Parts: structure tokens; sequence; C-alpha cells
RNA sequence: CCCCACUAUGCUUAGCCCUAAACCUCAACAGUUAAAUCAACAAAACUGCUCGCCAGAACACUACGAGCCACAGCUUAAAACUCAAA
């Protein structure tokens, strides 16, 4: 009336903070691009940023942590987890296309990984 | 700093290394018990274990570099202790029997001396409390006096007056003037003495 | 919680994965120790992670898992301690047995235990002023006649200080053709490096990029530089160097070359002189760098 | 009146110091508090009343040594309370709020600077 | 309020006046220390017996009447109106 009167589950990589990328965790996308002498690195960096949201876009709501990006030679290697909430036969149907997709699109040798867990992995809660 | 908490500034005296363990204090047997655990800075460039080593000089030395030029600082204090070192042997040779046992001839005893002599032991602090400033006397800790010999000495020398006489010459001259309690640099002790009496009434402030 | 249950399933997975790792590296698995499990997991899945924790670790499942759960009294319900009624059985009966000790006395590099680490060994939460009792008690013990039970008994209760500092390495000394010994060492200090070679015996001569110290050193400064290790020990014109500098400028050479000749010189002298240089700064590189 | 349960359980203001100063002196001229104190020869610079008259702070001068300052010190605060009854019952006041000696920390300045001038060289006859 | 000066008064004699936080804020006598000692605080809790006094607050140490060496005095001492408190 009167004035006077007035007057979070996280993951592992959630959970820990960017300066133990080092320390306590690691590097999601491995390649040799970055390295002193090697070349490519934005390259190789664009190729993972539209590899990431592709394979959000095409496994919605599916993938219970990121990627794991690796690179062996011309390979490129998809280490995905994800959950077993969609049918199998959805989750071929889906690695079979990103694979292809993928493979035409870079011109190299994709391949998924795919992990399936119960339910995302808490490791604490902020 | 590079250096992290736990180093120690290193002791480089000599002789007290050699201090027999008889000797030892149960106090200084525990601490040099002590420094055997503690981290050592490195000894920095400058103090050594010399025999000829004089932390006076070093620090007048210091006093006097300009851009970090060392080298140059250190040579003219060497040529200003010659320089003293042969007024004081041409002032000898020319001096009676009995005038001869007075002439000091040692450049670091007159240096040391002709600084003390110019130690003022009170100064005054500017303190503006009523909206104009009050000068207050307040005695002088030993190293600000000390500081305040050397650097009335050094800008005493660097005054423009002195036209193309180099520093050695100056310096040894102040020095010599000053082992005599004369001199420009006594009167401004005197005047500074002075200038803290005439306003003794003012130490009521503190 | 963890159960008695679930840490007796993972003794049982921890036991058929060992046997596991051993047949992957084609070691016995008989004789396949905890270090062998270490150092298969770290070639196995290689990690340059910083924190050692954060490492890949298979350690025996008593030592990650802190369940603990231990009974104090039988299915009669008589308490197994004559001292359970006070609450602190453990802590009581250990200052019982100090105060018994002492009895007995009477009747005849290193710190004290923290407390954190005396309540683990107890087994049982404690407060300020008992764990300063019984510290108190102890060091009475201590001033006592103590007799060869009660020292191994106060030693219980005292841990290792490892941190003396003294830990110099002294150079290993070598021999020329000619039969003489002598030892090396390098230093640095800002960009400038050195390695020095340390004769035994010599005349007090120097040599510096195969020139003479006064040559290659006009400035008094680097030759005083250059006294201060010999000096310090009173062996000056007693001992032949041969170094090698590179990089650098004038002051920052002769600091690299002054903690050459230190770190090689301290393999002639005694252990006390070695602790004599390192507490005046003579075997310390010195860490000053230009910043950014 | 059972004692025994008691016991177990502006122009003003400067007129004021100035008696309060005049009495407190007298005090301390005599052994009336104390032979201890009386020996002491403690003397006073000022008496400050808190501007609501809830302390009186009386500023003893202090001497060069630290452990006589220390016995003056505990001797003063034990006698106070004493003073204070004595103020009272002499009626030089009807009320007198509690006394707290203060050290006088001007004077020493001053004593240390004469015991300066005393030695300094200032020049001929200037 | 502080300083100076000075009265009634504080003193004696002969009469009055009859009030105080005139209070140990405990009525006088006799008795007990056993019971749950005992609202609280004050000052340990009670018993027998007797006199005096009290029955919501305020109006009210008041009004009127009466008595008094008192005359702006003292003792005794109400009612009306009002309130749900005190
Ligand atoms: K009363
Ligand atoms: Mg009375
Ligand atoms: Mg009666
Ligand atoms: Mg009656
Ligand atoms: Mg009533
Ligand atoms: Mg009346």
């Amino acid at each position: 009336r009167e004035l006077p009167c007035a007057w979070k589950p996280v993951t592992y990589e959630e959970a820990h903070a960017p300066h133990y990328i080092a320390h306590r965790k690691g590097w999601l996308s491995l390649h040799t691009g970055n390295l002193d002498g090697e070349d490519h690195a934005a390259e190789r960096t664009v190729e993972d940023v539209f590899l990431r949201k592709f394979m959000w876009g095409t496994f919605p709501g599916c993938l219970a942590d990121q990627l794991v990006l690796k690179r062996r030679g011309n390979q490129l290697e998809i280490c995905a987890v994800v959950l077993r909430q969609l049918s199998p036969h959805k989750y071929y149907f889906l690695v079979g296309y990103s694979e292809t997709l993928l493979s035409y699109f870079y011109k190299c040798p994709v391949r998924l990984h795919l992990q399936t867990v119960p339910s995302k992995v808490v490791y604490k809660y902020l | 700093s590079r250096y992290s908490p736990e180093f120690k500034d290193p002791l480089i005296d000599k002789e007290y290394y050699r201090k027999p363990v008889e000797e030892l204090t149960e106090e200084e047997k525990y601490v040099r018990e002590l420094k055997k655990t503690q981290l050592i800075k490195a000894a920095p460039a400058g103090k050594t274990s010399s025999v000829f080593e004089d932390p006076v000089i070093s620090k007048f030395t210091n006093m006097m570099m300009i851009g970090g030029n060392k080298v140059l600082a250190r040579s003219l204090m060497i040529q200003t202790l010659e320089a003293v070192k042969r007024k004081q042997f041409e002032k000898y040779h020319a001096a009676s029997a009995e005038e001869q046992a007075t002439i000091e001839r040692n450049p670091y005893t007159i240096f040391h001396q002709a600084l003390k002599n110019c130690e003022p032991m009170i100064g005054l602090v500017p303190i503006l409390k009523g909206g104009r400033f009050y000068q207050v006397p307040v005695p002088l800790p030993d190293r600000r006096r000390r500081f305040l010999a050397m650097k009335w000495m050094i800008t005493e020398c660097r005054d423009k007056k002195h036209q193309r006489t180099l520093m050695p010459e100056k310096l040894s001259h102040k020095l010599l003037e000053a082992f005599h309690n004369q001199g420009p640099v006594i009167k401004r002790k005197h005047d500074l003495h002075k200038m803290a009496e005439a306003n003794r009434a003012l130490a009521h402030y503190r | 919680t963890y159960t008695e249950d679930f840490i007796k399933k993972q003794i049982e997975e921890f036991n058929i994965g060992k046997r596991h790792l051993a047949n992957m590296m084609g070691e016995d698995p008989e004789t396949f120790t905890q270090e062998d499990i270490d150092r298969a997991i770290a070639y196995l899945f290689p990690s340059g992670l910083f924190e050692k924790r954060a490492r890949p670790v298979m350690k025996h499942p008593e030592q990650i898992f802190p369940r603990q759960r231990a009974i104090q009294w039988g299915e009669d319900g008589r308490p197994f301690h004559y001292l359970f009624y006070t609450g602190k059985q453990s802590y009581y009966s250990l200052m019982h047995d100090v105060y018994g000790m002492l009895l007995n006395l009477e009747k005849h590099g290193s710190r004290w235990l923290i407390k954190e680490e005396l309540e683990e060994m107890l087994v049982e939460k404690l407060s300020d002023l008992d764990y300063m009792q019984f510290i108190r008690l102890l060091e009475k013990l201590l001033t006592s006649q103590c007799g060869a039970a009660e020292e191994e008994f106060v030693q219980r209760f005292r841990r290792s200080v490892t941190l003396e500092s003294k830990k110099q390495l002294i150079e290993p000394v070598q021999y020329d053709e000619q039969g003489m010994a002598f030892s090396k060492s390098e230093g640095k200090r800002k960009t400038a490096k050195a390695e020095a070679i340390v004769y035994k015996h010599g005349s007090g001569r120097i040599k510096v990029n195969g020139i003479d110290y006064q040559l290659y050193f006009p400035i008094t400064q680097d030759r005083e530089q250059l006294m201060f290790p010999f000096h310090f020990v009173d062996r000056l014109g007693k001992h032949d160097v041969t170094c090698t500098v590179s990089g650098g400028g004038r002051s920052a050479q002769a600091g690299a070359i002054r903690l050459a000749m230190a770190k090689a010189l301290c393999s002639f002298v005694t252990e006390d002189e070695v602790e004599w240089m390192r507490q005046a700064g003579l075997l310390t590189t010195d860490p000053r760098v230009r910043e950014r | 009146k059972n004692w025994l349960k008691k016991f177990a359980s502006h122009a003003r203001l400067r007129a004021l110091n100035g008696l309060l100063y005049k009495a407190l002196t007298d005090l301390l001229c005599t052994p009336e508090v104390s032979q201890e104190l009386y020996d002491l020869n403690v003397e006073l610079s000022k008496v400050s009343l808190t501007p609501d008259f809830s302390a009186c702070r009386a500023y003893w001068k202090t001497t060069l040594s630290a452990e006589q300052n220390a016995h003056m010190e505990a001797v003063l605060q034990r006698s106070a309370a004493h003073m204070r009854h004595l103020l009272m019952s002499q009626q030089t006041l009807r009320n007198v709020p509690p006394i707290v000696f203060v050290q006088d920390k001007g004077n020493a300045a001053l004593a240390e600077l004469d015991q300066l001038l005393a030695v300094a060289d200032f020049g001929p006859r200037d």
C-alpha cells in the first residue's frame, strides 16, 4: 500500500570449468592441424562446427553428451554418446544416412561410433 | 615477483658461516638449522664476499646512476676516490712534521665521515589540516638521514653553476669540504635544523 | 552409500580385470603387481592431464571407496570396549595408555601429528583442546627418560618433515685423458647460457671461450662476480676453470658463468660448504627475466 | 539496604572540564586515593567530558620508560572508581560519569624533539 | 543553575500548629521448622489468638457535614457523570 510499508545436474564436461581443459577435462576434437608447422587449422575447425551442428540436428535430444571428433589420416571418427530412447532401427537408419552424407560432404571416409547410455551421466550439481 | 614467498634473501656474510658451533647460541643454532629448510634467492649482481666491499659506496654509486649505466657510475665513484686520495697525498707532502699526523689519507674514511657530517636528525612533514600547509618537526629515522645526506651531496654536485667541471673533481671537492664541516651541504643541514627549531611549537600537531 | 555387498562385487571385478590386463600385456597374472597395473593403464590409455588423479586409474577397490562401517557392540548388546560409554573410547584409551606409561617411568626434522590425521588414526572426531591435552602428554613423555617402547610409541605419532632443501645435486667427478679430476656443470642467466669445467687442482686460471677472463671481461664487476664463488669458500688460486658461454650480454654471461662455476665447485668442497654456498645464493638460478 | 545483594549482583561542558581537572589534580596531590598512586606522581594534562556526559576522559602525561608507563596505567585503572567515589563524596559534582584514564600521546613528540634539539648543531651563531 | 551581600528561618524562653518515602514500605503476643518450601519479586515458609483496615479505576490527600488555638489549615470522608479496564 503506502510506500514505507513496501520498504541443476551437470555432466563431466559441464561440471568442470574451462581452466581444467588440460588438467581435468580434455579436448573433444583431436587433429594435427593446430600443431606447430601444421596447416589447415581453420578448415578443421569449420568442419568441426558443421559436424557438431549436423549431428545434433540429425540426432535431436538423443546425444547424452558432446561428440568426440577424432581424425587419423583422412579418417573422421565421430565417437558420439546417445540415449536409449529412440528405436534401434531409427538409430541404424540415421547412422547410415549421416555416414554417407558426411562422406560425400567432405570427400573423406567418415565413420560413427554411437555409444548408447540409459540416461544422462550426471557428475555433480551446480 | 618471480620469486615465491617461500624464497628468502641470501646472507653473503663470509665470516658468519665460519663461526664455531661452540659459540652458537641455542637461538642462533635454531635459526641456522631452520635456514637449511628454506629456499634461498639467487645472489644479485652487486654485493660480494670481497673484503673491499662497501655497502655505503655501492648505494652512492647506485644513486648516481642514470639510465642503468652502472659502468659509468662506478667509473665516476672510483675517479672521485682516486682524486681525494691524490689531493690528500699532495697536502701531506707539503705539510709540516707535526701537521702530517692529523692529515687523513684514506679516501674511504673521508667519504664516510663527510657523509656522516651531513646527516640531519630532524626534518619536516608537510601537513595541511586547517586549509593551510603546516610544516611540523619530526625525528628522522637513521635510514632517512643516511639517504638524505647522499641525496644532498649528489644534488649539490649536479648544480648547473659548475660549468664544465667534471663530476669526479666536483665530488672530491665537496667531500673534502664536508669532511671539515664546511660547504653548502653542511649549510643545508644547518638551515634544516634551524627551520625545524623555528617551528617547535608545531610539534603539537603530531 | 556403498553396501558391503557392493564392495565385495567390486573386489571381484577388480580381480578379474587384473587377470584380464595381465593377459593383455602378456605378463604372468600370478606375479602381476599394482605398479604393473599403473604402468599398463598409462600405456593403454595415455593421458597428459597434469592432475595425476584425473588420469586413468585402476586401483584396488579398498583404496578408492571411502566406505567405513565399524560395529561397536555384538548381538547381546554388550560393547566390546570398556570405555565405550565415554563416546571417545579410542581417544580415552590412548590417553589411559599414555598416563600408565608416565606412571611407570615416574616409578622408574619431524613434526607432531596434526589433528585431522590423528582423527583418521583414531577414527573418531575430536576437538582442539583434547588434541592439545594429548600433545602435552606426549611432550611430557618425551621429557621423561623414555625407554624403547616409549619412543617407538611416540614415533607412532610423529610424521616426517620431508622438506630438507639441502638437496643440491653434487656433480660426479670425472677424469680427463691426462688423468686429471674435474667436474662439469651448467648455468643460465637471462638469455645467457654457460657450461663450466672446474679442475680439482689448478693455479687460478679461468678460460672463457678460450680467452683469459680479464680479457673476456674488461669490466671489474664481472671479474668480481667470477671471484664470488671461489672467494666465498677460500680457494682462490686453487682451481682451473674452462667455461663456454653463449647468448645474453656482459652481466648475464658473468652471472651464468658464476652459477656454473659454483655448481661445479660443489664437488670439491664439503657438504657444510655446499650449504653455506646455498645460503649465500650461489647455487640458485635467477628466475627474473624480461616480462611481456 | 542489603548492600550484600547489590554488590553480589558547550560553555557548561568547558566549566565542568576545568572543575574536574582541578579536582583530579588535588586528589592526586595526596595519598587520599592510595599510597601506590601517590608515589607514582601522576600528572594530568586535561579532562574531557563526552558531549552526552557518559564518560570522563582524564589525559595523564606519560614518561619515557615503558615499564613505568604500564605500572602507572595499571594503578590508574585500578583506582578510577575510588576517585569517582571521592569526587562525589566531597560534593565537587553531584554526579560524575565513569572516569577513563587515557595516555597523552602528544607530549612525547615534544619531549623527543627537545631531546634532539638539545644536541643539534645549528651553525655559526645562528 | 555560578559569584557577592543580606532577610524570614535554623538557636533560647512561654504558647500553638499535629504533617512526612513519620518505611524494616514486615500490626501486637505465642508457637513450629514439619510438609508440595514456594505465583513472582522483596525479606526462608507457616500455625494459634486478638485489634485495626480492605472489597474495579477515576472523580478524590476532593465536595458537604462534624470536630479542632488551626481561618489558603488538619482529621474523618462521599455521591453524580464516565470507562473496560486500572
Ligand atoms: K525507608
Ligand atoms: Mg524516620
Ligand atoms: Mg495493635
Ligand atoms: Mg489500631
Ligand atoms: Mg474504587
Ligand atoms: Mg480536606
